[PDB]
């Protein structure tokens, strides 16, 4: 992996150089970035922790689904609505 | 049923393509679209829009003689009205009468 | 005019004055503007006039001392205020946005959000109304709202 | 032969040299191209107008794509008046 | 000293009115571009002049920016067609003049 | 000493458009004069090539030029290949001068001359109207007739 | 123009009553006149 | 403040000041007599 | 003209490149100038189906000006999609993001609601401030005149025009100005 750091003109390093833990020093702040556990395609429940449905007391075949996704009077569906997907 | 109204819709274009290409030469002689034709009409010049545009993309330089001819007789006009006496009428705003 | 000079001693001293120009082309008007023929034709951009009209640091000069007569008085305050906010009166400045007709202060507009319909639609200023009744020139009247 | 160009019916290769040729025969000093006109010239699709000189006498004008063709469009524009089988002559009388 | 238009772009436009009045003469000479106004035209010890071919191949994408960037387009212009419009195409014009 | 009736230079004292003066008509005149003897020794000499004219005929305006072709709406009682003058111009010009008629030009300083080469009928025309719910629907075919003139020759005279 | 020409006393419509649209359009080349038009 | 559609000066120290494009009534004794032109 | 079919053609259905200023020029009256010409509305050959419009070049659109108080009335709206993706902005604030951002709109709406809009915009160049990149500046041909006439502040009047305008009342001797 490559990645591209913001650097002020101060701080320019030859390239080919090779950079060690020392770095960074004990008590000190840092941000760390990576790619997630991927989880494939998911449901609201684990993907956006919607509350779902009761399991008993007479529900048909929904206890994990999404309620409604959208309003009458709007004739579609909001984009960026939380639905399932890759999570 | 379209191929009869198109009939009439096409000479309107026809009649707005000529109008907006005359616009157009006149701006490039700095005149402007009313005041060439309205100027024209006066001179007693009766060249429809069609051949007006014909000149302008074919005869250029017939076409800024035109433009010229309906600018000089704006300012005879202007030059009557603001005299609104009885000066001599003007060398292009005479009118030649037919009986 | 007359000048305070402060050092404590406190004076007045009288300064050179200019005079009015030597034949007016119509003695019998009863205001400056009404006596030198410009009832209907000054604009905002006419600083020369609007500087003879105005103090050094950009304030108006009152009536009973310009002579001039309450409708011209009010013409020329609008015309001065324009003037201030175009930016034509660079060295009359009191103690970046190119403007230039600018009915209201800038700092007191709110943002029309809300347009109205095309039938009740909020139109903007420009100009003045009090200017309204210039000199044309032109077959289209000025247009005030846009 | 009514509606076509004098180089449209008889093909020719240099008409700069045929031109200085035929300045040279009739004793005219040689023709200088110069720029009339240009738009464009970075782009792709530029517009050069190359006018003939004699003598600081302006003898043909010529537009093309590029300095070279419209230079010898040019030289074909003066050919077409020395000539004159030129576009505006007056027309066969039948 | 008073003419109609600026005398100095396409021709010299000279107005006249015959002597009867019934007529309008024009009189419309080109003006010439002065050569003043004009502009001058502007301007391995061991091997062969080998013949710099490269033609690199663009894949579909930065190929149509190019193209769009060169001549002041959009995209639309280049992407292809179906067989339905290419066939509808006449191939043989009409031609007058 | 300020004329009665002097303003100020203002920006809007003066109208914005700029003094025109026209010339006097005498010397106009005499300029008219001169202008239209030059034109006329240029057509007396034969300083022109290649005219065109607008005329007016079958209600229409065309723009025609010596060794032409125009479509006439309407058939017009002549054999085929027949010469005929045609005379209401209501333009003539060419390089360097162009004459202007008021409306018209006289017959005396130009001739317009063409030639009927082809009377034939226009390709068949639709005529389809159609209102719905109604029933309502006719058609029709029409083909006007039509005629093919040659414009063979453009002439002037000396006549200004 | 319209205004213009009844000024004038020429019509309105440059086809009314001028000699633009009442003179012949054309005649044989030899000069014989041509027969009058429909309109 | 009091939003009005009409201001009156209550007081004769009550003054009517146009600011930000609404007129205003400002008393410095009596701060009741404040309104705000709407 | 006698020129080839070819270059002739050429010729007639060339491109030009005309240059136009901001500074201290209405917005409005500047995009509709740069449309005409977009469109190619200023050529008699012009037809919207002859692909026959021009490149425009307007420079310092950063020093346009607005009259009247559309600098803090005219909102320009927006809605990014997403619920709430409504943003409006005034003129001002526009501006000061983004120093193109008014003319080309002005542009933009001015031009024809077709498909040949966006090919217009693409020939359509802006710039917000003097600098112009050197292949524009070799292309470019005719700098348009500018729209409104830029009223010439009172410093920079002369003491010839000065002393020629006259003075229009006597103050009086004794008032402190
Ligand atoms: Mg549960
Ligand atoms: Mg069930
Ligand atoms: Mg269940
Ligand atoms: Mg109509
Ligand atoms: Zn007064
Ligand atoms: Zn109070």
């Amino acid at each position: 992996t490559v990645k591209i750091f913001n650097i002020t003109d101060n701080a320019a390093i030859k390239p080919g150089t090779p950079l060690y833990a020392a770095h960074f020093r004990p008590g000190q702040y840092v941000d760390v970035t990576a790619k997630t556990i991927g989880k494939g395609f998911q449901g609201v429940m684990k993907r956006w922790g919607f509350k779902g449905q009761p399991a008993t007391h007479g529900q048909t075949k929904t206890h994990r689904r999404p309620g409604a996704v959208a309003t009458g009077d709007i004739g579609r569906v909001w984009p960026g609505t939380k639905m399932p997907g890759k999570m | 049923v379209k191929c009869t109204k198109a009939r009439y819709l096409k000479k309107k274009n026809m009649r707005t393509l000529w109008i907006n290409r005359i616009t157009a030469a006149s701006q490039e002689h700095g005149l402007k679209y009313p005041a060439l034709i309205g100027n024209l009409v006066k001179c007693q010049v009766e060249l429809n829009r069609k051949v007006l545009a014909d000149l302008a993309i074919y005869e250029p330089k017939t076409f800024k003689s035109l433009a010229a001819l309906a600018s000089r007789r704006r300012h005879e006009g202007f030059a009557a009205a603001l005299g609104d006496g009885k000066e001599p009428e003007g060398i292009f705003s005479r009118v030649v009468q037919y009986h | 005019f007359r000048e305070v000079v402060e050092t404590t001693i406190i004076e007045g001293r009288i300064t050179a004055t200019p005079k009015e120009s030597p034949n007016p082309p119509n003695p019998s008007g009863q205001c400056p503007i009404c006596r030198w023929n410009l009832k209907h034709k000054y604009n905002y951009d006419d600083v020369l006039l609007l500087s003879q009209f105005i103090r050094p640091h950009g304030g108006m000069l009152p009536r009973k001392i310009t002579g001039l007569c309450q409708e011209e008085h009010r013409k020329i305050e609008e015309c001065v205020k324009m003037a201030h906010r175009a930016g034509l009166l660079p060295n009359h400045r009191p103690r970046q946005l190119n403007r230039y007709l600018t009915r209201w202060a800038p700092g007191s507009v709110k943002p029309i959000y809300k347009k109205g319909p095309r039938w009740n639609r909020v139109r903007m200023p420009v100009g003045s109304p009090l200017l309204r009744d210039n000199v044309c020139y032109s077959r289209t009247p000025w247009k005030l709202y846009h | 032969m009514t509606g076509k160009e004098l180089f449209e019916m008889w093909k020719i290769i240099n008409p700069m040299g045929l031109l200085v040729e035929e300045l040279k025969k009739r004793n005219v000093s040689a023709p200088e191209s110069r720029l009339t006109r240009q738009s464009g010239g970075t782009t792709a699709l530029p517009l050069y107008f190359v006018g003939l000189y004699c003598d600081k006498k302006l003898i043909a004008e010529g537009p093309g794509e590029t300095v070279l063709v419209a230079e010898e469009e040019a030289a074909r524009v003066a050919l077409r008046k020395l000539y004159g089988f030129t576009e505006n002559r007056r027309p066969w009388n039948y | 000293t008073y003419s109609p238009l600026p005398d100095d772009y396409n021709c010299n436009v000279e107005l006249a009115l015959t002597s009867d009045g019934r007529t309008i003469v024009c009189y419309h000479p080109s003006v010439d571009i002065p050569y003043e106004h004009t502009k001058p035209i502007p301007r391995d010890q061991v091997l062969k002049t080998r013949l710099e071919e490269k033609v690199e191949h663009l894949e579909e994408g930065p190929m149509i920016e190019q193209l769009s960037k060169m001549f002041f387009t959009t995209k639309h212009r280049w992407y292809p067609h179906g067989r339905y419009h290419r066939c509808r195409k006449n191939l043989n014009p009409p031609k007058d003049r | 000493s300020y004329l009665p009736g002097y303003v100020p230079k203002t920006s809007l004292s003066s109208p914005p458009w700029p003094e025109v003066v026209l010339p006097d008509p005498v010397e106009e005149t005499r300029h008219h004069a001169e202008v239209v003897k030059k034109v006329n020794e240029m057509i007396v000499t034969g300083q022109y090539g290649r005219l065109f004219a607008v005329v007016h005929f079958a209600s229409r305006q065309w723009k025609v030029t010596s060794e032409d072709l125009i479509l006439i709406g309407n058939e017009l009682d002549l054999a085929c290949g027949e010469r005929i003058r045609l005379e209401k111009v209501l333009l003539v010009g060419a390089d360097n001068f162009t004459l202007l008629g008021k409306p018209l030009l006289g017959k005396d300083l130009v001739r317009v001359e063409a030639t009927v080469i082809e009377k034939t009928e226009s390709w068949p025309r639709i005529i389809m109207r159609f209102r719905k719910r109604k029933n309502f629907k006719k058609k029709r075919i029409v083909t006007t007739p039509q005629t093919v003139l040659r414009i063979n020759s453009i002439e002037i005279a000396p006549c200004l | 123009g319209g205004q213009w020409r009844l000024q004038q006393g020429l019509a309105a419509n440059p086809s009314g009553y001028g000699p633009l649209t009442e003179l012949p359009d054309w005649s044989y080349a030899d000069g014989r006149p041509a027969p009058p038009m429909k309109g | 403040f009091k939003n009005k559609t009409v201001l009156k000066k209550r007081c004769k120290d009550c003054y009517l000041v146009k600011r930000r494009g609404r007129w205003y009534v400002y008393c410095k004794t009596h701060p009741r007599h404040k309104q705000r032109q709407m | 003209s006698s020129f080839s079919r070819a270059p002739q053609q050429w010729a007639t259905f060339a491109r030009i490149w005309y240059l136009l200023d901001g500074k201290m020029q209405p917005p409005g009256k500047l995009a509709a100038m740069a449309s005409i010409r977009l469109q190619g509305l200023h050529k008699p050959v012009y037809h919207a189906l002859s692909d026959c419009g021009d490149h425009v070049v307007i420079m310092n659109t950063r020093h346009i000006a607005f009259s009247g108080n559309k600098w803090e009335q005219k909102v320009y709206s927006s809605h990014t999609g997403y619920p709430g993706g409504f943003r409006q902005v005034t003129a001002a604030q526009l501006h000061l993001r983004d120093p193109v951002a008014i003319v080309k709109l002005a542009i933009y709406g001015m031009l024809p609601k077709n498909l040949h809009r966006r090919t217009m915009m693409e020939r359509l160049h802006l710039f917000p401030d003097e600098y112009i990149p050197e292949d524009i500046l070799k292309n470019l041909v005719e700098e348009l005149p500018q729209p409104r006439k830029i009223p010439k502040r009172l410093d920079e009047y002369t003491q010839e025009e000065i002393d020629a305008f006259p003075r229009l009342w006597t103050p009086p001797e004794d008032y402190r100005l």
